[PDB]
């Protein structure tokens, strides 16, 4: 209903955001009944823009349908479509526009990197009113959108999977711009180095034991408080290890244990044996003395019979005894049967075990683009409270439709590093050159700087790119605790389909730890033969060192042993990525390192306010903004959040540049 | 609150095994000999016990001998009388005994016994003497 429109919004639909307490400091601090009517005022703005995103929402088209009694306050109406449209939960992304833009423009904004950040920004502020230019270091847009194609193989080398569309951003985009969307079907094979597919048996009972050990990391993080060690923070590899050993040491204290019911009832039978070795040479004796006074012949005195009679109670006596030992002795005799046929589990995991599970951490370094060893125990999946509901998809026809789609229209300026930024009191210059002939310099004057570099070029030491005056130190310390990971793919191109199409991914199982990483996965994607190969964790930063032959030879070796050394032909076409080698990325995107925590995300987000010009003059406007996926706590890493930091910062400069009218 | 169920995490096991860098690969050596060692012990009281099961060869069946069924009577031949004298000298209070002697007076005939005829039989000494040893 509206509600939902709430939910697709990443909105509570019951309660005023924090985000709007600010700009409706008379609602939220009234009464219950004026908080609904706004509720649903902005819940049904929002149902009206989602469930047609092709066109602008004006506010007299949402006015129109709106009825009594919340139809009545025009200016409550003016004043929520005016904040949605302002911080892009309306009309944003590529839209027709009813009314055409103003003739004339207000204030200037220059735009570091035409990224998916930078895209979503330039393409709102300009929707604003505003002069914005984008800088671009490459020679097209996108960013870490890459896409490869030649001929009809495509294959995106940078993001290729949107991650599910109950609540994302790019759910509306994909209704805007034509996109190819294909569910990915979940079930992934796994293959061992020999070529053999893991038996259901095994992929079961490895996969169940790996969730088995992030939720014992999880349970001690937060329940006991392992968080520090040697003074200093707990990884998540660290702490999966330290699990791993403690399950190893339950197994021994378990064997332990039981073989030691083993000795205590081993050392029963010796004294039980005991007895009844010299219960036996009691009875061998009396006998004898027995026979002897059997042997005396009748009549006998009374004495002499009495020995008979007594002589033949004690030896009854000690047949009872005995007789009740060998009983004892077949309990224990038992016993010792029952322990030596259940012996509790011999090892914690086999060779053949630990080496699938290597590939279930390989899947995870993956996930998080770095070795479970630098991610922060704590925090690492901050972000999981806020997952999108559905499938996720890929795109079919190339990721790169949507950047491309998003610039048109925009004023690009590519081929353009930016190299130098400087912001002052009174506005700021931005120094680009040309990247092909870097002697060819440029000079941007402009009101505000919005910076969309990339974590790992911002974290580059000597800098790539100079701020004047430096950045304080409360950014560039959040710059040198937040990590930026790395993650590369082989595209490898066949003349036709060898594998299993009904899998869209099948995996490889490593011979080592070390290179649990190395090509350890496989995507049939797209509608042409093409496979698509990940290199993960510490394997990523190393293939890296290693020409494409090389490494294309260890994928056609890999898969030979999967499919047959017959089945697999040339590739057509291949192509390795490298991305921490790209000096415009200089990585893949980030994650929480051990040391950080999510608060280091929102550190990045905020502007930076030059010092004043004339000592003793008002305290000026902020002139550097951030954007880009390493900028938005609750979606890091995605595109989506890149999407949504360049929505949020065009909001932010246009609230500063053009004012806020709607928080009256 | 508490773990996954198998994993197993108290305070105490994760402190032994974080104190240094091989402290792991330290506390599962220990374990790794306390099994030797125990599993070389169990080897051991394994042919200790064979030994002694072989002595016990043949059981106690030459040794035994059969049961008599003979029908509890009333009458005290003076035969029964003296049996039960030596019996009471040898046995003392250990009434079941007794009447495993006697072999045709019930535990109770022996307990009367040893009121009705305790004056004649000097009852009294013979106990004495039977507790000097
Ligand atoms: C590198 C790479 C990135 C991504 C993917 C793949 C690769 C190889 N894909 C992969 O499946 C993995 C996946 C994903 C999903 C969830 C997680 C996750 C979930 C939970 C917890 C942790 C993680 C992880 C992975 C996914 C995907 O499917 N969909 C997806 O959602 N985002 C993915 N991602 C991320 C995405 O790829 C990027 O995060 C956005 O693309 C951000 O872009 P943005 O920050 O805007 O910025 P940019 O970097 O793109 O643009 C910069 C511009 O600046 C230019 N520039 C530089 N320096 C200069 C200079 N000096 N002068 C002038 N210009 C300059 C540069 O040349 C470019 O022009």
């Amino acid at each position: 209903g509206v509600e939902g429109a709430a939910f697709q919004s990443r909105l509570p639909h019951d309660r005023m955001t924090s985000q709007e307490a600010a700009c409706f400091p008379d609602i939220i601090s009234g009464p219950q009944q004026t908080q609904k009517v706004f509720l649903f005022i902005r819940n049904r703005t929002l149902q009206l823009w989602l469930d047609n995103p092709k066109i602008q929402l004006t506010f007299e088209a949402t006015l129109q349908q709106l009825e009594a009694p919340y139809n009545s306050d025009t200016v409550l109406v003016h004043r929520v479509h005016s904040y949605l449209e302002r911080h892009g939960l309306i009309n944003f992304g590529i839209y027709k526009r009813i009314k055409p833009l103003p003739t004339k423009k207000t204030g200037k904004v220059i735009i570091i990197g035409s990224g998916v950040s930078g895209l979503a920004a330039a393409r709102q502020l300009q929707s604003f009113g505003m002069d914005v230019t984008l800088l671009e270091a490459r020679d097209r847009v996108g960013g870490r959108v890459a896409t490869f194609r030649k001929g009809n193989y495509v294959a995106d080398l940078g993001a290729m999977v949107v991650t599910g569309l109950g609540g994302n951003p790019m759910a509306v985009v994909s209704k805007q711009v034509n996109m190819e969307l294909a569910k990915i079907k979940q079930k992934c094979p796994l293959y061992e180095a020999n070529g053999q597919a893991v038996p259901k048996e095994k992929d079961e009972m490895v996969e169940q034991e790996f969730n088995r050990l992030l939720e014992a990391t999880s349970y001690l993080s937060h329940q006991l408080d392992f968080n520090v060690l040697n003074n200093k923070p707990v990884s998540l590899g660290q702490a999966l290890e330290v699990v791993i050993q403690l399950q190893e040491k339950h197994v021994k204290d378990e064997q332990i244990e039981h073989w030691k019911k083993i000795v205590k009832t081993q050392e029963e039978l010796k004294e039980l044996l005991n007895k009844m070795v010299n219960l036996k040479e009691k009875i061998k004796e009396l006998h004898q003395q027995y026979k002897e006074a059997s042997e005396v012949k009748p009549p006998r005195d009374i004495t002499a019979e009495f020995l008979v009679k007594s002589k033949h109670r004690d030896l009854t006596a000690l047949c009872k005894e005995y007789d009740e030992l060998a009983e004892t002795q077949g309990k224990l005799e038992e016993k010792l049967q029952e322990l030596e046929a259940n012996p509790p589990s011999d090892v914690y995991l086999s060779s053949r075990d630990r080496q699938i599970l290597d590939w279930h951490f390989a899947n995870l370094e993956f996930a998080n683009a770095t070795p479970l060893s630098t991610l922060s125990l704590k925090h690492w999946d901050q972000d999981d409270d806020f997952e999108f509901t559905g499938s996720h998809l890929t795109v079919r026809n190339g990721y790169s439709c949507v950047p491309v789609a998003l610039a048109e229209g925009l004023d690009i300026k590519l081929n353009t590093a930016v190299r130098q930024v400087r912001y002052t009191a009174s506005g700021c210059e931005v120094i680009a050159v040309n990247t092909r002939s870097t002697s060819q310099t440029f000079i941007y004057k402009c009101d505000a700087v919005l910076c969309t570099l990339p974590l790992g070029v911002l974290k580059q030491q000597p800098p790539a790119v100079q701020f004047v005056p430096p950045l304080p130190e409360w950014k560039t310390s959040a710059v040198q605790r937040m990590g930026f990971g790395n993650l590369n793919k082989v595209v490898l191109c066949f003349d036709r389909v060898f594998w299993d199409p009904s899998v869209n991914l099948f995996g490889h199982v490593g011979s080592t730890t070390a290179s649990r990483g190395e090509l350890f996965l496989f995507w049939n994607l797209y509608k042409a033969p093409i496979l698509l190969a990940l290199v993960a964790g510490e394997a990523a930063g190393i293939m890296e060192n290693i020409s494409d032959d090389v490494i294309v030879g260890r994928c056609l070796a890999i898969l030979k042993g999967i499919f047959g050394s017959s089945a697999v032909p040339q590739p057509k076409e291949t192509v390795v990525s490298r991305w921490r080698a790209d000096p415009w990325a200089r990585g893949s995107y980030s994650y929480v390192a051990a040391g950080s925590s999510g608060n280091d995300y929102d550190l990045m987000a905020q502007p930076i306010t030059p010092g004043p010009s004339i000592p003793g003059a008002p305290q000026p406007i902020p002139r550097l903004f951030f954007a880009g996926e390493h900028t938005i706590r609750n979606y890091p890493a995605t595109v989506h959040g890149a999407l949504l930091s360049g929505l949020r910062e065009a909001g932010r400069i246009a609230d500063q540049f053009l004012g806020a009218m709607y928080t009256l | 609150r508490k773990p996954p169920k198998g994993m197993f995490l108290s305070q105490e096991d994760v402190e032994a095994v974080s104190a240094n860098a091989t402290a792991a690969t330290t506390v599962l050596r220990q374990l790794d000999m306390e099994l030797v060692s125990v599993k070389r012990q169990i080897q051991n009281i394994k042919q200790t016990n064979s030994a002694l099961k072989e002595k016990l060869d043949g059981g106690i069946e030459p040794y035994r001998l059969p049961e008599v069924i003979q029908k509890c009577n009333a009458r005290w031949t003076t035969e029964e009388q003296l049996l039960a004298v030596q019996a009471i000298r040898k046995y003392g209070r250990d009434f079941q005994a007794i009447s495993d002697v006697i072999g045709n007076k019930s535990v109770v005939q022996v307990k009367n016994f040893f009121v009705n005829y305790r004056r004649r039989f000097n009852i009294d000494e013979v106990l004495q003497e039977w507790e000097a040893e």
